[PDB]
């Protein structure tokens, strides 16, 4: 499977178990997750760029 | 000047395995060997000791043998593998002890100038007996008495370091007597601890009356030192009174409150759900 | 004329006498000599531990010093008891427990001059919580390839006192050498001595602990219980009533309902009772 | 027993260890690890730790053998 991450025995090196999700270490940065901090109207004047 | 000793648990069933080695063929009811020591500041500590050989005529009390080249032999075999251990003293067994035991601490004072001495106890341990030692002292008597040795008397205890205390908690494994406990064991604790005081109380019973009752020169230093107990323990008035009911009510509320209120509580919202719990699998089994 | 199950007995002060050589030069590898007593064919003792003086080797059979052991044991026999030498052991602190490169020939060459010569390792850097992870090994011949190994017959205490875990069945086991039994000669005269002066106290058990810090003791603890308190009622007075009983089990949090608020209710309950009751009882007695 | 048990959990806890910190979370009572000294590893936790402390990647305590969350 395409990044499957897997449990190691760390002794005979052999399989423990499939592991779940997929690489995503420092998501903090990501998924911002606060929807409200401003709203459309108070911008002005820049309606083309908009 | 020696405060206290502090020997591990390593010599104390040693003993007991060298009484246990003699004991065959063995008609001499004690066991003289040779303790070693640590001697670090002003405590002592004792990891490891050893035996030797020892005999004692019970005719005329004064005739021992001590073998030093198997002293020699084996405390420099030790050093050499433990360059840490050295000699502090001796030990021997049995509480009655015999009287050439300052013949023998005369003598292995040329190995060590603070030599020192434990009595372990084999056969008696049944009421609260520890290990017991004396030092090596050398004065007149106390002023007025001829001149005398007087074995004076250092306090002792069993101390327990790291490393060794899962080797004992390994070796117990049949009541453990966890710490603190659940209001059962202190109770205990409180009973030998008494049963230890009257124990005292009976002994020194005993020795008043014998004491007097026509038996030995009665020792002058052990007069007052009697004598400034009775007369000097407190007793009631009216400031311990009013004292007492002032604590002993601020004692007690917090664990009136606290007992009354909040376990009530939850042996409440633990009948809620039970209650609850049976009666909806009562109104939904059929 | 085989093995089937033997039992190693250890003795009280061999195990004490094993601990404090182990944990001496942690960063040595210590190595000793066992010795103890053939008592029949599948019961073997030890009472008796004594070390050996290190060398810059190590761990092996050139550290064993001959002409020492021999003056050694000689000395045993007039002091104690004369035995025979029953194995050896040493200290494998950077791991657990297997028979190494060196100690598997140091083996061969104790059980060619004695007879079966079981080597025990320990472990003094896991020897820490409650438990000590000692293990003996003894090694099996390489003429048994078509036999089964651990010739076993008629036992079945074997499947207990260890299972062979991960890290011990890969090294050696069970091809090797295999896994020996070891239990404690415990009895009388030894044990409720010990007891006696480590885990007991007779001024102790009727101290008061003056009542500057006791009663101080008694104000830390109703603030925090307080707010598991304001804590408990917020969760209380909440009650979603909506799918209750799955709510309840993806959401704990094992310290809201009944983990903080009866804990500390128990230990300052239980110990103003000990103090009151002592208090009580010398007042009884004290005139 | 249940008093040994209390024990147990107790002194398994309180000992000189390596601090490392959370990663990731497979589960109940498993959870992905890594250590300061790299190598990332996977262990169990204890059920003591209140599991609503561990959204990032927060510093935690590992064991020295067992290498679990402590
Ligand atoms: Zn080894």
């Amino acid at each position: 499977t395409p990044n499957c991450r897997v449990a190691l025995r760390n002794d005979s090196y052999t399989l423990h178990k499939i592991l779940p999700n997929k690489v995503d270490p420092l998501v903090s940065l990501m998924m911002v997750e606060k929807v409200p901090d401003s709203t459309y109207e108070m911008i002005g004047g820049l309606d083309k760029q908009i | 000047a020696v405060q206290k000793v502090v020997v591990h648990p390593l010599v104390l069933l040693s003993v007991v395995d060298h009484f246990n080695r003699i004991g065959k063929v063995g008609n001499q009811k004690r066991v003289v060997g040779v303790l070693l020591g640590s001697w670090q500041k002003k405590v002592l500590d004792v990891s490891n000791s050893f035996a030797v050989p020892f005999d004692e005529d019970d005719k005329d009390d004064s005739v021992w043998f001590l073998d030093h080249d198997y002293l020699e032999n084996m405390y420099g075999m030790f050093k050499k593998v433990n360059a840490r251990e050295r000699i502090v003293g001796w030990y021997h067994t049995g509480p009655k002890l015999h009287k050439n035991d300052i013949a023998i601490n005369e003598l292995m004072k040329r190995y060590c100038p603070n030599s020192v001495l434990v009595i372990i106890d084999v056969k008696p341990k049944d009421l609260g007996l520890p290990t017991e030692a004396y030092i090596s002292v050398e004065e007149v008597h106390d002023d007025g008495t001829p001149t005398s040795k007087t074995f004076e008397h250092v306090t002792s205890e069993i101390g327990a370091e790291e490393a060794e205390e899962v080797g004992v908690e390994h070796l117990l494994r049949d009541i453990k007597d966890t710490t603190v406990g659940t209001l059962s064991q202190r109770i205990t604790n409180q009973v030998h601890g008494l049963k230890g005081l009257n124990s005292k109380l009976l002994d020194i019973r005993s020795y008043l009356e014998k004491v007097a009752t026509g038996k030995l020169p009665i020792n002058h230093q052990i007069i007052y030192q009697l004598q400034d107990v009775f007369n000097l323990l407190p007793d009631v008035s009216l400031q311990e009174f009013v004292k007492a009911f002032y604590l002993k009510t601020n004692d007690q509320m917090v664990v009136v409150y606290l007992a009354s209120l909040i376990r009530s509580v939850v042996a409440l919202h633990n009948l809620i759900n039970n209650k609850i719990a049976n009666r909806d699998a009562e109104k939904k089994e059929g | 004329a085989v093995d089937t199950a033997e039992q190693v007995y250890i003795s009280s002060l061999a195990l004490l006498k094993m601990l404090k050589h182990g944990r001496a030069g942690v960063p040595m590898e210590v190595m000793g000599l066992m010795l103890g007593e053939f008592v029949d064919d599948y019961t073997v003792r030890v009472i008796d531990v004594f070390a050996m003086p290190q060398s810059g080797t190590g761990v092996s059979v050139e550290a064993v010093d001959p002409v020492f052991q021999a003056k050694m044991l000689d000395m045993l026999k007039q002091t104690g008891r004369p035995e025979m030498v029953v194995g050896w052991y040493h200290s494998h602190p950077g791991f657990g427990c297997w028979l190494s490169g060196v100690d598997i020939n140091t083996q061969q060459s104790f059980e060619a001059l004695s007879e079966r010569a079981v080597a025990v390792v320990v472990d003094p850097i896991q020897s820490v919580k409650g438990k000590v992870v000692i293990d003996a090994f003894r090694l099996i011949n390489a003429n048994m390839m078509v036999l089964g190994h651990e010739p076993r017959q008629t036992t079945s205490n074997l499947g207990h006192l260890n299972k062979p875990s991960i890290q011990a069945l890969i090294h050696g086991l069970n091809r090797h050498y295999y896994s020996i039994t070891i239990n404690y000669r415990k009895n009388e005269l030894e044990q409720k001595m010990l007891l006696n002066l480590h885990k007991k106290s007779w001024m102790e058990g009727l101290t008061l602990q003056d009542y500057s810090e006791h009663c101080k003791h008694n104000e830390s603890v109703v603030k925090e219980m307080l707010e598991l308190a304001k804590n408990y009622n917020k969760a209380v007075e909440e009650e979603d009533k909506m799918t209750p009983e799955q709510l309840a089990i993806k959401n704990v949090g094992k310290q809201d309902p009944k983990r903080h608020l009866e804990e500390h209710v128990d230990v300052l309950m239980t110990s103003n009772i000990v103090q009151c009751l002592a208090a009580m009882l010398d007042t009884v007695v004290f005139k | 027993e249940f008093l040994h048990a209390q024990e147990e959990v107790k002194r398994i806890q309180s000992i000189p260890l390596v601090i490392g910190q959370f990663l990731e979370a497979v589960d109940q009572n498993t959870a992905i690890v890594g250590s300061t000294t790299g190598s990332n590893y996977y262990v169990r936790i204890l059920s003591t730790i209140d599991r609503e402390l561990l959204k990032p990647n927060a510093s935690v305590a590992l064991h020295k053998h067992s290498n679990a969350l402590v």
